[PDB]
């Protein structure tokens, strides 16, 4: 039972790297809209003025 | 010298008057020190070499007229003493302070142009 | 030429059965070398037991990085 | 070991192969030969053993080395494949190049790894020619 | 040095260098770190230059052909090569030769040829 | 001192010259290596950036070596004085080779003859089959090719067959060396049972092994040193006897003085370097050396002639002698009136503990 | 005007001893002669270190004696400062990142979870689910490995040596489950801005439930052997007790902090990846000394088996790794098939993804205490500064506030009960 | 210490109990001082141990077990016609993380562009499997071979003629391993 | 430095109770002689100590 099989067994077929609708779709994603590296925050700042 | 043996509260000095009092304690525990020193430390020099060349060290800094600077240079000063009169510092730091004890010596720049020519640049 | 081969032989095998080795972990292979005296892994079967003075030693174990500020120990030991 | 164990395997190697193990191995054992290194080294497989415990080898030499082991046989030892080089087609690659033996961990010995440059010096210097006179 | 013949040829299947900036073996190999030494244990593998060009031509009826390197995902990236020019054209990840059909008359006629062609 | 060095075969070197991973471009040879001047010459080398070959017969002793240089740097072969093939590749890619090789006693496998001229014969015999550049011989004070001592005889030989087969070779004659790990001031300080039979009467001019080491450097950076003889030797000359007062005045050894008178004694030296393995310090042509004293050569070149002060033992005995002072609490000296006071302002009984 | 006007020392800085108020009188809590009483004593000083075990590898702590007890101790650190948080600002990101396996080095992927924390925070990106999940279930196999390390190296010093030999054991094969996601037996580089490096293998959750099956057995083992131990209790009972107090004042975090009676864990106080969705509880000890540290530690070996075994039920699927090529890599087939891939895969590995300015404090609830890192961004490509807070760091130096006027052999057993491994207290 | 707000339903401990509060019999309070019953307790499950199974493997016989995403030595592959795979792109030097390789390359005689140039200091590297992740071409892997001590560290500045005799070598299991893990990479 | 008093104390209570047992193993080998009275005397021995 115990790691029965190896890894190196393990079928390479078998396995899936998946993607996610939104972000990983050809046809309704404007890389834009998920950019959010881009819209990060800016810090906000107030002085005694 | 609550933590340590020889620990000393960093203080800020109020004036030149304080400032110079400051410095000419430094030197006097250190040319003091200089017997201990060499017994610890091994250092195969006359206690007269260790107290001249303790002397150079504070002859550095003689033209230095900012407050600000002295007490940096007292406090590194302090530090160096601590270090040292605990036995903290080894042979090798201690002994490395000696500019002589190096295999090429004492002479490390070029006394003119013309010998640091003739051995490119050193 | 035989007899002295003889006491060779047979000092190299008490050389090599009792292996006792100094240590210095500095850092993670000592870890590694934890795992040597465990279970899975175990050092005293061939007959390695690690002791802390350098008199009761044979080997040193220079296992992580040596710093300046332990050199001094390290060739001291 | 334990004497159950002990015994069993004694009825089944004989007492001239259990001298054998326990000069090197260390233990007394049993096991399907599973296939032979280039190098000599033999393969045992027991799926009733203790896990990690399955799989062992016998070395051909009598100064033995870890390094002995050949590669392909080195992943099966390591559990890292299920499949021994005997039935893995990985190893039915026809490579001209490849080592034709088995050449083992070669330091401690005058066969030792030598590294090297392998570039040319980076400035040329010119060649004296002195016009004539 | 010298007398073993790895020590002199600068791989099993080729004698001198492929590039102007490789170093041979004779000098790599002199100095006194390499006395007392076994020169058939140093590590010497095979020359690549030599076994690709030892390669057949791929003949295509096609003017651009791709080329993965032969192992799907275990290959190099997929690249794209133009055979229009009566010669053989060679996939710049791996090296194999690729040739369009209808320079085959012309390519036969070689005295020399850069792969197998067969 | 400069950055280029015309060999004296002719080839040019280009150094840099700093410390481990520089270029000195120098390539040495040292024979005998691992006794207690080669780690000063190797070491000398190898911290500025220069290739040594260091030949060993054994693997053990020769491991101190290596700390001293970068990767690439020292190179250790297995040689034998008898196999000429490791000789041989030894010296093949040399500029300079050293030939410090030398024994004080005979061995079951070596006589004074077999290693001061056999092996000096075999090894200058490569240095001459390459064209070497420099080779420096280092023979031994009081070397005379007719001498009762077999010592000075037989390495006052080596001094013959080295210029005959090799003109431009570099003799220097070291006085007694003393200094860290070394057979001088180390034997005064350790041995207890000591034996001799001219009263420790032998007076010489004792020299630092470490300026011996310096000055061997020189001479390969001296292009001028090459086929002339040295005599390097310290300042004050010295008998052994005052040698050995400087070691008792300051580590309070008490040793033992037999002196047995010479006929009662070198007979009876052979047999104990005969069935003792090692080196006992005391052996037929030991005890012979004893009666010699160093005469200095007038025609050879000295410390000066290298820009180089020698020192004298006494300013060093202190540091190579501290190590072996027992000062516990117990030796100090009785306490004054002054300080027996101060006890009076401490408890020196922790009662509730 | 400084630094001018400080040239003449006109200027004096206000010190703290300045602002000294004295203690109000009425509330207020609490010579020389012949008598011995005047009498002073001498101390000795004694060099302590290195002990055998390998997480206390690099200690010189010297300590003053009044006989027996001790009087003050001076810690002497820096025998592994290796220069980390230098070398951080020569190298991108990505490569930075190995250098926090080697801080504390027996909780490997945790002290990587806060370097890719913190960098996730400057990026703006929220990581996938089942990289949560993935990093929270190995953040608790990593609390598991080094509470393993730190209970049974504890009990060695204190001289019990065989539940040290049968946690390793545990250890040996949870370390199996490092080698199998990644291909390092301790640093495994594993747990990256933007989620985990690889996928996990297809049979691995099986074989921690496996493992899960049986580890509470071990535990109970392990504590067959020491929490009813009358040896054990007084040799912890009543040593190095800290203040509720003092604890914070000190800055102590986690068990340091907990064992005193404060109720307090980064986990639940500032959540972050699925540590919101599992439920857990929180040991918190009432004596303040270093037998409700152990017994707090204990209780968090059943707590992180708690929490591995909730997050194998909810493990959910989809990208184990950030959907967006300009931060994290591309797979291998997109990057040898699709241009956009190959570019995306080739500046990330040369220049690395740019981190937008700002700086950041970020902290978990790592095995030994509070972890944190200070990061500067100055909207390049490498970190402007990196600055580590380590757990053991502030727990070193309160080491002479807690063992003073206790025994040697008391200060050993303060030492274990205090999770230090020296290349955490030097970075 | 504790959050703002109402305090902790019942944080605050119960008052101490005195000695004669305490609900534990004399009988099973003495019994258990004078007879150590709860160190015997511990001691007979040293006795459950001895009984039990040992967890130790005979090296080097029987070996532990490793992953195909293990991290030992460096090797150098090939193609199946037997030219090189690496075409000298250096992305493996810039992501190493100590530095550890120096990659000189020019063209090749047949025009190619491939490495002159190709050293691993072994005692640089960290084993992180950085350079074998940024390959385009899988050129850079590292085999499961972790036994190689060597005898001097000049024997650890690996050329590119020890890596390439390398993946002569190991090429078989480099396969092997690739050939598991490459749908996860 | 001070030495702890304790080391005295080890030595001087072992010092006396050991010659205190040692006064006793006469009597383990001659009781039978020494009986009731002995016994009594030993008690009181024992009683003082
Ligand atoms: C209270 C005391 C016990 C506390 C510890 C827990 C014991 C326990 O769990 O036992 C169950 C445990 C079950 O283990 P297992 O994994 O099922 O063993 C199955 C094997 O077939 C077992 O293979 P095996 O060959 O070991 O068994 C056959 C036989 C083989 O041994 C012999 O025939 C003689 C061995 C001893 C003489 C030579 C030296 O062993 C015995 O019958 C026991 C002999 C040794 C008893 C004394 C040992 C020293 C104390 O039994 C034992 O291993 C020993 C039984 C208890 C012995 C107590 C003494
Ligand atoms: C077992 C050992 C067997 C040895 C057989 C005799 C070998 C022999 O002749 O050795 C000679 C040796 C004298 O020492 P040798 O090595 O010549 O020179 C070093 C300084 N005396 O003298 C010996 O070592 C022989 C006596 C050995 C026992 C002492
Ligand atoms: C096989 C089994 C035996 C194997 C060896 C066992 C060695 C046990 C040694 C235990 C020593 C413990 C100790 O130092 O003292 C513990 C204690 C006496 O000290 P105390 O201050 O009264 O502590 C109260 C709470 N334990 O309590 C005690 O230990 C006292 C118990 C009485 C000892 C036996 C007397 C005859 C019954
Ligand atoms: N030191 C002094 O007081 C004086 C010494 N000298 C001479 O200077 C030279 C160096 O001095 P020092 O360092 O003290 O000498 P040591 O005796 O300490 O070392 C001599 C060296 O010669 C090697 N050697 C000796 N015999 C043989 C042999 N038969 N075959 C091969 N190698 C051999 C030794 O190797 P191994 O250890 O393996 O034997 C060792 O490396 C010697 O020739 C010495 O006689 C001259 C005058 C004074
Ligand atoms: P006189 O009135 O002529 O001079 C007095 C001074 C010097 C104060 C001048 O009047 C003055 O105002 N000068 C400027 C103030 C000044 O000197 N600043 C610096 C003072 S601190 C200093 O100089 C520290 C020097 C180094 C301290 C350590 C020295 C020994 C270290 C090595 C010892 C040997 C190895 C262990
Ligand atoms: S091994 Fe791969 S990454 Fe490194 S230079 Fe070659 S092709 Fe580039
Ligand atoms: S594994 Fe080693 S060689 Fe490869 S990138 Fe990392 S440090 Fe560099
Ligand atoms: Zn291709």
């Amino acid at each position: 039972y115990n790691r029965n099989p190896s890894p190196g067994d393990n079928p390479p077929l078998e396995y899936t790297d998946p993607v996610t609708i939104p972000a990983g779709d050809i046809a309704d994603n404007p890389y834009w809209k998920r950019d959010f590296r881009r819209n990060y925050p800016r810090p906000s700042v107030i002085a005694q003025a | 010298v609550q933590p340590t043996k020889f620990a000393v509260t960093v203080r800020q000095s109020r004036n030149w008057a304080d400032a110079k009092q400051r410095v000419i304690a430094a030197y006097r525990a250190w040319i003091r020190a200089a017997p201990e020193i060499q017994t610890m430390y091994s250092i195969p020099f006359p206690v007269s070499h260790i107290r001249t060349r303790i002397r150079q060290e504070f002859e550095r800094h003689r033209y230095v007229n900012k407050l600000n600077v002295v007490d940096v240079l007292l406090q590194q000063s302090n530090a160096d003493f601590q270090e040292t009169m605990n036995f903290w510092r080894q042979q090798s730091h201690v002994m490395a302070f000696f500019k002589e004890e190096h295999f090429r010596g004492e002479k490390r720049l070029p006394s003119n142009f013309i010998t640091g020519f003739l051995e490119g640049r050193n | 030429q035989y007899a002295l081969t003889t006491l060779d032989i047979i000092t190299n095998w008490a050389r090599q059965g009792s292996f006792w080795p100094m240590t210095f972990g500095l850092a993670c292979c000592a870890v590694e070398m934890m795992h040597l005296s465990t279970p899975r892994y175990d050092q005293d079967r061939l007959g390695i037991i690690f002791r802390a003075s350098p008199r009761q030693s044979d080997v040193m174990i220079v296992a992580g990085t040596l710093t300046n500020k332990m050199a001094p120990a390290l060739r001291q030991v | 070991s334990y004497p159950t164990r002990t015994l069993a395997n004694l009825r089944k190697i004989g007492l001239k192969e259990y001298f054998r193990q326990l000069l090197y191995i260390g233990d007394t054992k049993y096991g399907e030969l599973v296939g032979v290194d280039k190098f000599g080294n033999k393969f045992y497989e027991n799926k009733e053993e203790l896990p990690l415990r399955t799989r062992w080898v016998d070395y051909a030499k009598h100064d033995y080395d870890a390094a002995h082991i050949e590669p392909m046989w080195h992943a099966w030892i390591s559990y890292q494949v299920d499949t021994p080089p005997t039935r893995e087609p990985l190893t039915q690659i026809e490579r001209p190049w490849a080592p034709k033996e088995h050449v083992p961990n070669r330091s401690f010995t005058r066969g030792a790894y030598k590294p090297y440059n392998t570039t040319q010096p980076k400035i040329q210097s010119w060649e004296p020619k002195a016009a004539p006179r | 040095t010298g007398r073993p013949a790895s020590a002199v040829m600068q791989a099993p299947n080729r004698a001198e260098v492929w590039s102007r900036s490789q170093r041979p073996r004779s000098e790599a190999m002199a100095g006194p770190r390499f006395e007392q030494t076994d020169f058939d244990a140093q590590p010497r593998p095979w020359a690549a230059i030599e076994l690709i060009h030892k390669q057949p031509v791929r003949w295509t009826h096609d003017r651009i052909v791709a080329c993965d390197g032969g192992g799907g995902p275990h290959g190099h990236p997929k690249i794209y090569i133009n055979t229009d020019k009566p010669e053989i054209a060679t996939c710049n990840y791996c090296g194999l030769p690729f040739a369009n059909e209808h320079h085959r008359k012309y390519l036969e006629s070689l005295p020399q040829t850069s792969y197998p062609l067969n | 001192i400069s950055d280029i060095h015309i060999t004296r075969t002719g080839k040019p070197l280009i150094r840099i010259q700093g410390g481990r991973s520089s270029l000195g471009e120098h390539t040495a040879t040292v024979f005998g290596a691992t006794g207690q001047l080669g780690r000063y010459i190797v070491n000398r080398l190898a911290r500025q950036g220069c290739t040594v070959i260091v030949p060993y017969r054994e693997e053990m002793a020769k491991r101190h070596l290596k700390v001293s240089g970068d990767l690439g740097r020292v190179i250790f072969m297995e040689f034998d004085l008898r196999n000429t093939q490791s000789i041989e590749e030894s010296v093949r890619h040399s500029d300079v080779v050293y030939n410090l090789i030398g024994r004080d006693y005979p061995t079951k496998n070596f006589s004074l003859a077999d290693v001061h001229i056999e092996g000096t014969e075999r090894i200058v015999e490569a240095v001459a089959k390459y064209d070497v550049d420099r080779f420096i011989q280092v023979s031994t004070y009081n070397a005379n090719p007719d001498s009762t001592c077999e010592f000075f005889r037989t390495k006052g030989i080596a001094e013959k067959v080295a210029r005959h087969v090799f003109p431009e070779t570099t003799i220097v004659r070291p006085a007694p060396m003393f200094g860290f790990e070394d057979r001088l001031l180390l034997k005064l300080a350790s041995v207890t049972n000591l034996f001799t039979s001219n009263h420790m009467r032998e007076k010489f001019w004792p020299v630092h092994v470490n300026e011996v080491g310096e000055a061997l450097e020189r001479m390969l950076y001296d292009d001028s040193t090459a086929g002339q003889t040295f005599e390097l030797y310290g300042p004050r000359q010295y008998s052994m006897a005052q040698i050995a007062e400087l070691v008792d005045r300051e580590i309070y050894k008490k040793r033992r003085h037999i002196n047995l008178p010479k006929p009662i004694l070198q007979p009876l030296a052979e047999l104990i370097n005969r069935v003792l393995w090692w080196d006992t310090g005391l052996s037929r042509d030991q005890v012979e050396r004893e009666f010699h004293d160093q005469v200095i050569d007038p025609t050879a070149k000295t410390f000066k002639d290298l820009g180089m002060e020698p020192t004298d033992i006494s300013k060093w005995t202190y540091h190579y002698l501290l190590p072996y002072r027992p000062s516990t609490y117990y030796d100090l000296p009785p306490s004054t009136e002054k300080e027996m006071r101060e006890e009076r302002k401490y408890l020196h009984v922790l009662d509730d503990q | 005007a400084e630094p001018q006007d400080g040239f003449q020392g006109t200027r004096l800085i206000p010190t703290g001893a300045d602002f000294q108020s004295p203690p109000d009188p009425f509330i207020d809590e609490g010579v020389d002669e012949d008598s011995v009483e005047g009498r002073k004593v001498r101390h000795y000083t004694v060099n302590f270190g290195p002990q055998h075990p390998a997480a206390h590898g690099v200690l010189r702590l010297i300590l003053e004696l009044n006989g027996e007890e001790i009087v003050r101790a001076d810690p002497h650190v820096g025998l592994l400062h290796r220069g980390t948080e230098k070398l951080c600002e020569y190298k991108t990101y990505m490569q930075a990142l190995p250098y926090f396996d080697r801080l504390d080095y027996v909780s490997m992927m945790t002290n990587e979870q806060v370097f890719s924390l913190a960098v996730e925070k400057l990026l703006n990106i929220e990581i996938p689910p089942r990289a949560k999940f993935i990093r929270t279930m190995f953040g608790e196999i990593t609390r598991i490995l080094n509470h393993l390390m730190s209970v049974l190296s504890h009990a060695m010093d204190v001289g019990a040596l065989t539940p040290f030999l049968w946690g390793f054991e545990e250890r040996e094969k949870l370390m199996e489950f490092y080698e199998r996601v990644s291909g390092a037996r301790l640093h495994a580089a594993y747990v990256r801005p933007g989620g985990v490096h690889q996928d996990i293998p297809v049979g691995l959750l099986d074989d921690i439930y496996q493992w899960a099956t049986q580890f509470g057995d071990r535990i109970d083992e392990t504590e067959e052997m020491l929490t009813d131990n009358r040896i054990w209790i007084n040799r912890l009972k009543g040593v190095g007790v800290v203040s509720a107090a003092d604890a914070l004042n000190l800055s102590f975090t986690g068990v340091m902090l907990r064992g005193s009676g404060v109720p307090w864990d980064v986990r639940k106080s500032s959540p972050y990846d699925a540590y919101d969705q599992v439920e857990f509880d929180v040991p918190v000890g009432i004596n303040g000394d270093c037998y409700d540290r152990y017994l707090c530690r204990m209780e968090e070996f059943r707590q992180s088996l708690r929490i591995i075994h909730q997050c194998l039920n909810k493990m959910p699927a989809g990208p184990v790794r950030y959907e967006d090529y300009k931060i994290t890599p591309p797979p291998r087939a997109a990057m040898k098939e699709n241009m956009e891939a190959l570019i995306h895969h080739f500046l990330l590995f040369t220049k690395g993804y740019a981190v937008p300015p700002g700086d950041t404090y970020t902290a978990i609830e790592a095995p030994k205490g509070e972890m944190g890192v200070y990061v500067v961004s100055d909207g390049s490509e490498r970190p402007y500064r990196v600055h580590i807070r380590a757990p053991g760091f502030a727990h070193l130096s309160g080491f002479d506030h807690i063992t003073r006027g206790h025994l040697l052999a008391d200060a050993v057993a303060v030492i274990g009960t205090m999770d230090l491994v020296f290349g955490e207290v030097d970075r | 210490a504790t959050p703002a707000g109402p305090p902790p339903k019942n944080f605050r401990l119960p008052p101490p109990k005195n000695w004669d509060e305490e609900s534990e019999s004399t009988i099973d309070k003495v019994g258990k001082y004078f007879l150590m019953t709860e160190m015997l307790r511990g001691m007979y499950v040293l006795l459950e141990q001895f009984f039990r199974p040992p967890y130790t493997i005979y090296y080097p016989f029987e070996k532990g077990p490793i992953s195909p995403r293990f991290r030992g030595e460096h090797a150098l592959r090939r193609y199946p016609s037997g030219e090189e795979r690496c075409i000298a792109c250096k992305l493996c030097e810039a992501v190493c993380p100590a530095q550890a390789i120096t990659i000189e390359a020019e063209e090749r005689a047949d025009g190619s562009r491939r490495t002159t140039r190709y050293d691993i200091d072994m005692t640089k590297c960290i084993y992180c499997g950085f350079c074998q992740e940024s390959c385009p071409v899988d050129a850079i892997v590292e085999s499961p071979n972790a036994e190689y001590a060597t005898e001097t560290r000049e024997e650890l500045l690996y050329n590119k003629e020890k890596l390439l005799a390398n993946g002569d070598k190991w090429e078989p299991e480099l396969a092997a391993a690739i050939r598991a893990d490459a749908p996860y990479r | 430095s001070p030495f702890n008093i304790s080391f005295f104390i080890y030595g001087l209570v072992f010092l006396l109770l050991d010659l205190e047992i040692l006064l006793l193993y006469p009597f383990a080998v001659s009781e039978y002689v020494n009986s009731a009275y002995g016994l009594a005397a030993a008690l009181i021995f024992i009683g003082i100590i």
